[PDB]
């Protein structure tokens, strides 16, 4: 996250670190046994570490547990980046606490313009590297779909939205991908991809995740 | 699918540092530019004996996440991560043929992929995304040997960061 600031240990209960022996992706806790992330997060064997704030110390808040499926979107096309969602079933319930809880999914698509909060442990510089110790939060309004197209020619489809400023200097980094865009208290938004980090005119892109609802409660339901 | 990774076994990053592509067939030499048509200044992307261990790259992707998979679409540059000079790409140019060149721009998406290849890696070019790649082999000229398209006969390396 570029520009943003400590989100604080309780702030962000439904965010997750997806772990191969070193974090690699966000993620977002949407029920006690249920993880939603990017598709080009997808990796075998994947640990999903909740109640993380520090994501470099044992805090003992933490709870490790392993993925038993991992379901990418049937459409997931690797050429494209549409539908960039995948679900994750933890082998076991995650115990919740003051730093461990569910985000729930949204009931309808937000709008451009509506204030929404951004997090994860991702790059906090535009130019050069530094990866922070605590997972870091930016607010991110919702960009029109017509600028995001103006921004990125081509290549924006009905399953994404840009969230950002086209100002530059605030936005999503490499290390946040997979990580939850919340509006209104809803999961809205999944990081995906951009040009660069908080650069003009190169808005973040997300998975439009009020477009996958009906999939994730079917493949929930019969899981 | 697979993640790509270094010489030390450690995943490759994107962007964030610069690697040396090392031959495992050609062990001395090393990536550099050099002259191809009546050009006036070196923009063809070689290896080099004169030039070892060579011009690191940077391996890059918009995706948000800070590891290199071999299903990726990558840019690849010479010099540093957020610029737009350095940026390789394929240019059909005698006598050459389908050349790896250097350029001062750099789309949202890049035409290479790293793919695993016997003991090391090769670099496969895509001239659309959606179809089957063409691997980067070399061409032997001017005691150099050129970048290009060569599928059947890729040029194998180990990625070994810069430090």
């Amino acid at each position: 996250i570029v520009g943003g600031y400590t989100c604080g240990a309780n702030t962000v209960p439904y965010q997750v670190s997806l772990n191969s022996g070193y974090h690699f992706c966000g993620g977002s806790l949407i029920n006690s046994q249920w993880v939603v992330s990017a598709a080009h997060c997808y990796k075998s064997g994947i640990q999903v570490r909740l109640g993380e704030d520090n994501i470099n110390v044992v805090e003992g808040n933490e709870q490790f547990i392993s993925a038993s499926k991992s379901i990418v979107h049937p459409s997931y096309n690797s050429n494209t980046l549409n539908n960039d969602i995948m679900l994750i079933k933890l082998k076991s319930a995650a115990s919740l606490n003051s730093r461990v809880a569910s985000i729930s999914l949204p009931t309808s698509c937000a709008s451009a313009g509506t204030q929404c909060l951004i997090s994860g442990w991702g790059n906090t510089k535009s130019s050069g590297t530094s990866y922070p110790d605590v997972l870091k939060c930016l607010k991110a309004p919702i960009l029109s779909d017509s600028s995001c197209k103006s921004a990125y020619p081509g290549q924006i489809t009905s399953n994404m939205f840009c969230a950002g400023y086209l100002e530059g200097g605030k936005d999503s980094c490499q290390g946040d991908s997979g990580g939850p865009v919340v509006c209104s208290g809803k999961l809205q938004g999944i990081v995906s991809w951009g040009s660069g980090c908080a650069q003009k005119n190169k808005p973040g892109v997300y998975t439009k995740v009020c477009n996958y609802v009906s999939w994730i409660k079917q493949t929930i339901a019969s899981n | 699918s697979s993640v790509v990774v270094d010489t030390n076994g450690q995943p490759v990053s994107n962007g964030a540092d610069a690697y040396y592509l090392v031959p495992v067939s050609h062990g001395h030499a090393g990536l550099a530019l050099a002259k191809i048509g009546n050009e006036a200044e070196p923009r063809a992307v070689v290896l080099d004996p004169h030039h070892r261990p060579g011009r690191p790259v940077r391996f890059e992707s918009p995706l948000r996440i800070n590891i290199i998979k071999e299903s990726y679409f990558l840019n690849i540059k010479f010099g540093p991560s957020s610029s737009d000079s350095g940026v390789w790409d394929v240019i059909q140019q005698d006598p050459i043929g389908l050349a790896v060149k250097v350029t001062d721009t750099k789309s949202l998406l890049g035409p290479f992929k790293v793919e695993k290849e016997g003991e090391g890696y090769k670099i496969v070019y895509y001239p659309e995304r959606g179809q089957t790649g063409l691997d980067i082999g070399l061409v032997h000229r001017n005691d150099k040997y050129y970048l290009a398209v060569k599928d059947g006969e890729p040029c194998v390396f180990k990625i070994r960061k810069a430090t």
